[PDB]
């Protein structure tokens, strides 16, 4: 009963944000680690939905699914360390940031159910704002446990769900194509109508 | 009539008449930024740049006087955190259809707004409370909101009448804190 | 030209408050706005309308009102200044005159006094 | 509105509509003398010249009808013992600045007076009591007062409109004695 | 102790610390003029030259710190309408005997005054009401009074001690009106 249009229902599903490749050989990540800055716009449809308002406040829930490029399941161990905002990030496999006790880690196996954690509201202000006339959530670092390189190629996929959603000050929805990230810039030489057109005003 | 933005009056935690804009037959629209528009004016302007933390509400009156043989319509609206995509005299809209920011003008009536129809009325009053994610901010580095005046219906008249219509904006700070 | 000036030309000292009234004698279809400002003794003339706005002033609307009044505070014995600026332009429809005139009326308040009578006149009997 | 001269109503010890004056773009002003203006008119006129002692008050209405596209202003005033320096149709002022008697027009507002602004009103009423140094006088040798109608602001209009404005004076004797 | 000038407290109708004067073995005396001394300083200084009529009282503290092996005496006095005969740093007396105006210094104790004896005390406080023949005057063209600090007994010490003694003046406006 009008409970599908609430904001909690509007933002209620886990969507794929981000993907990490750890190839056996190549140039994508020569080592066995990667850094992924947390963002909600990894999901393609998220930006236009969130930018309907000016201020937002929510928690997050992350799930990690790992497998071989073909989809196989292999006996491997991973780390999944979380770097809070304002803290240094790893630079190599031998970096000392991988064992700093203030960065929580989740040791898990591939032959296991996907890992799941929760992240609270991490802003100094009272809400995130997508427009500032004048939003760091953290970082996830993924590696393979060991002093030697792994024997398999791996892919990690991250899914995020938002909980306890609140919003303020609605705005008009986006009309033109985006050009940059965190920028309302638009192609000024090609402006398109909001919808379709017809031949005359007197004809259906 | 008088509308109160989001149904909230300014609270705690004189009149300033700017120059006159001349509405023409080919005008596109103008906008002003707050509190940038009142930073070089008077005691408010001195306090804005001679302090560190600022917090204030506002009351905006827009008027225009025209004859009974003129026609046209204007939309007046207030948009918090109005970032522009591609002083006290304001700027001019280059692409009024996309509000110069990639958003449609047809949905601008979702904000605190008023209509000026030359055949019906000539005044519009909007009261804006303080909107921010923090109790205090900087008056010289952050613009809280912007004010828009866009002619939805073009100005028209007959030859021999006055070809420019004056639009005057007068505003008064409310519950200001420094 | 006012009776107050002629009557105070018969004395030596005076002090009190004044008032000035402006009357618009244009057509019924003309509109516009004016700014009337008052500058206390010892100050210079404002350089522009914006400077005059930051002070004692009133905004006069032709359409709303036909007359406005301006109470001048204490004067005695440099003197204050009164200046009139254009706020908007003169808006008029087609078929109405492009020019109008303003008539100013001046008087004194109830706290005005004069002292030390003189005679002081230059009109010859015959 | 209606003003009463010197705050006194006529006391003891019909309507007469004169011809119409045509206000023009170059008019200077007119004046009438009392009770000379009503000495050849009707029963009052017969009694004025068929008696010896006369005493009466008066009530004067001045009206003018013009369009909404005309402009101008008139000053109507009453001056007792109006002696002129250098009938029912009045005379024309030669030097309206000095009131044809050596006195300024700018101080004429010291007498019972009214203003006619074409954009504001079109009527003026003045009530005059009996003023004299004797209880009775002669109606054929002494003129008690005079009535003045002077355009302070000139009449203006656009081409194609009516170039003359009618000014009609109607008066009624009050508390007349013979 | 604290003395009140003429037994009157300032009435209706922060601290300012000036620079330090160095008392020497050959010093003659200094004087300051009011409210000239506080016309280019702070909010009081802005109000003094940004208004027309001014009226205020004052409270003056004079202090000096010296060792127990120094000696000397100073006379501090306030003289209304101190006209001189033949800023915030004051002037120096050329002929302290005649007070630079033709009047004896020995009778300066007829004004609100205090004594500073280095062997007894080191402070002096004077409270000055508003003195004028008119309720209000001009702050930029009329000096109400002057403050004098004259060493009646010369400063003396032994070789090896500090040869200059600091005299600091701090003042606070009271019951100021603009």
């Amino acid at each position: 009963s009008t409970a599908e249009t609430t904001l909690d229902s509007f933002f209620s599903r886990a969507g794929l944000v981000g993907e990490i490749d750890l190839p056996l050989k190549g140039t994508t990540n020569p080592n066995g680690y990667a850094n992924w800055d947390i963002d909600i716009t990894g999901y393609a449809q998220m930006r236009r939905k969130v930018e309907l308002f000016t201020y937002m406040r929510f928690d997050a829930e992350f799930t990690f699914v790992a497998c071989t490029p073909t989809g196989e399941v292999v006996p491997q161990l991973l780390q999944y360390m979380f770097v809070p905002p304002g803290a240094p990030k790893p630079d190599s496999r031998e970096s000392l940031a991988w064992q700093t006790a203030t960065n929580p880690s989740v040791f898990v196996k591939l032959s296991d159910p996907p890992a799941q954690v929760s992240v609270p509201f991490m802003s100094p202000a009272s809400a995130y704002q997508w427009f500032y006339d004048g939003n760091m959530m953290g970082t996830f670092s993924v590696r393979t446990v060991g002093t030697s390189k792994s024997k398999y190629p791996l892919v990690v996929r991250i899914y995020m769900r938002m909980k306890h959603v609140r919003a303020w000050i609605p705005r008009p929805m986006r009309n033109q194509n985006y050009l940059f990230k965190a920028n309302p810039n638009y192609a000024g030489n090609s402006i398109k109508p909001t919808g379709t057109s017809r031949t005359a005003i007197t004809t259906l | 009539n008088i509308i109160v933005g989001y149904g909230e009056w300014p609270s705690y935690c004189r009149f300033y008449t700017l120059d006159t804009k001349l509405w023409e037959k080919s005008s596109k629209g103008w906008y002003w930024k707050f509190p940038d528009v009142l930073t070089e004016t008077g005691v408010f302007g001195q306090n804005a740049q001679f302090h560190y933390l600022y917090r204030s509400g506002f009351c905006i009156h827009v008027q225009c006087n025209a004859s009974k043989f003129h026609q046209g319509a204007l939309l007046v609206a207030v948009l918090p955190e109005y970032v522009i995509g591609t002083g006290a005299d304001g700027f001019e809209l280059q692409h009024p259809y996309v509000l110069d920011a990639g958003i449609p003008i047809s949905q601008l009536t979702v904000c605190p707004h008023q209509w000026i129809n030359l055949r019906t009325n000539n005044c519009a009053t909007i009261i804006v409370p303080y909107i921010n994610a923090l109790p205090f901010d900087s008056a010289l580095n952050h613009c809280n909101f912007g004010l828009l005046v866009v002619p939805i219906s073009p100005l028209d008249y007959d030859q021999g009448a006055t070809p420019v219509i004056p639009i005057t904006i007068t505003l008064a700070p409310m519950c200001s804190e420094f | 030209s006012t009776l107050l000036g002629q009557l105070c030309g018969y004395y030596t000292q005076w002090s009190g408050s004044l008032e000035v009234t402006f009357m618009f004698t244009g057509s019924f279809m003309a509109t516009g706005k004016m700014l009337i400002a008052y500058t206390p003794p010892g100050g210079p003339l404002p350089k522009d309308r914006a400077t005059a706005m930051l002070g004692t002033h009133v905004i006069w609307d032709f359409g709303l009102q036909s007359s406005v009044t301006l109470v001048i505070p204490w004067i005695s014995n440099t003197t204050g200044l009164v200046s009139i600026w254009y706020q908007t332009n003169y808006v008029v429809p087609i078929g109405a005159p492009n020019t109008a005139y303003i008539i100013a009326l001046a008087a004194a308040q109830k706290n005005f006094t004069m002292k030390l009578c003189k005679d002081a006149s230059d009109i010859l009997q015959t």
